[PDB]
């Protein structure tokens, strides 16, 4: 699973993290993650199912999928988002287990 | 409000071993399935492990699988896991996390992770 | 794919009750019944659509059964599992179906509920 290492943008802009994988970890299975981890604590997830918004989850953040690649779109960016960004999935591959992206720094 | 809550970390030699546990509460601990995942220091998530309410179904990342052992007490609501014959590649921290679906008979495969604990940071080094 | 199924209460009768949680089908010398396992061995089940009767070498599960999983989008009862043998190439035990829902979390083992039901 590769993610971008970091993205940036002014705030209120829409910033786009990829999480490319290949057909037996995100083409054929929907069960793609995203989520946000602050300097010195656990994560917190913000998006699952590929778009799907947990409650407590704001508005701005919305994920999508097309190919074997899974994004996440992060409206308004606002200061409070700095955080690093990791993209979960389920890989079919040999022996069922799950993997995490390399994770996205947002600045 | 869910809490899972780490202990058992510390230092320890290469070659040892070592228990962490979590203890659950707010929500009924036999009706989900917990992961662990570790984060080394500087690096990204890697999962680790997984245990079913029912524990008849475990899963293993294959960089510890044959040395780690997994299990919980749903009587105390409290997870285990042995790691055996560890090295210094195996220092990170530990979170045990809630598994948000609730439904793993309707899709096994699909995992997300709602609520994660503290975690407690495991040195391998002498 | 086979499971064993936990969570059950320990205590001719036979009940499968969810008020004490049962599931009694042992091996024996709503339409929850769907139907029996003799012994090569006999099967006969009825599943949602037909009744199945084969004879074969069968590698029975060793707590088979059947599933209904309830959609509360439409409310809709559906035949979803199928967990009675792992191959097919004096004794008897009877298969019952069990109900899914919303209302039962966990995983195979343990996340089913049980409409009344007696033998
Ligand atoms: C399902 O259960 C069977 C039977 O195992 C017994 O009942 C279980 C619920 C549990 O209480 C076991 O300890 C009991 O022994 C399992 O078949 C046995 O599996 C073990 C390995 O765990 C093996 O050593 C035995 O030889 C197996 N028994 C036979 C007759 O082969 C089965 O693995 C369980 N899992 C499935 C497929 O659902
Ligand atoms: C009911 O909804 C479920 C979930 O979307 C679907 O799988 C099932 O086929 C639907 N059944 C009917 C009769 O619409």
């Amino acid at each position: 699973v590769t993610q971008p290492a970091s993205v940036s943008g002014s705030p209120g802009q829409s910033i786009t993290i990829s999480c490319t994988g290949t057909s037996s970890d995100v083409g054929g299975y929907n069960y793609v993650s995203w989520y946000q981890q602050h300097p010195g604590k656990a994560p917190k997830l913000m998006i699952y199912d590929v778009s799907d918004r947990p409650s407590g989850v704001s508005n701005r953040f919305s994920g999508s999928k097309s190919g074997n690649t899974a994004s996440l779109t992060i409206s308004g960016l606002q200061a409070e988002d700095e955080a690093d960004y990791y993209c979960s999935s389920y890989t079919s591959s040999s022996t069922p287990n799950w993997v995490f992206g390399g994770g996205t720094k947002l600045t | 409000e869910v809490q899972l809550v780490e202990s058992g970390g510390g230092l320890v030699n290469p070659g040892g071993s070592l228990r962490l546990s979590c203890a659950a509460s707010g929500f009924t601990f036999s009706d989900y399935t917990i992961h662990w995942v570790r984060q080394a220091p500087g690096k990204g998530l890697e999962w680790v492990s997984s245990i079913s309410s029912s524990s008849n179904y475990i899963y293993y990342a294959d960089s510890v699988k044959g040395r780690f052992t997994i299990s919980r007490d749903n009587a105390k609501n409290s997870l285990s896991l042995q790691m055996n014959s560890l090295r210094a590649e195996d220092t990170a921290v530990y979170y045990c996390a809630r598994d948000g679906n609730a439904y793993k008979w309707l899709l096994a495969e699909n995992v997300r992770f709602d609520y994660w604990g503290q975690g407690t940071l495991v040195t391998v080094s002498s | 794919q086979c499971v064993n199924l936990t969570t059950r209460t320990q205590l001719t009768w036979f009940h499968a009750i969810h008020v004490t949680k049962r599931f009694d089908n042992p091996v024996l010398p709503s339409n929850i019944i769907r139907g029996w396992i003799f012994g090569q061995s006999l099967l006969i089940v009825n599943n949602a659509t037909n009744v199945v009767i084969k004879v074969c070498e069968f590698q029975f599960c060793n707590d088979p059964f059947l599933g209904v999983y309830y959609h509360k989008n439409n409310k809709s009862w559906m035949e979803s599992e199928f967990r009675v043998y792992s191959s097919a190439n004096t004794r008897f035990q009877t298969l019952l179906a069990l109900h899914r829902s919303y209302l039962t979390p966990g995983d195979s083992s343990s996340g089913w509920t049980a409409g009344a039901a007696a033998y």
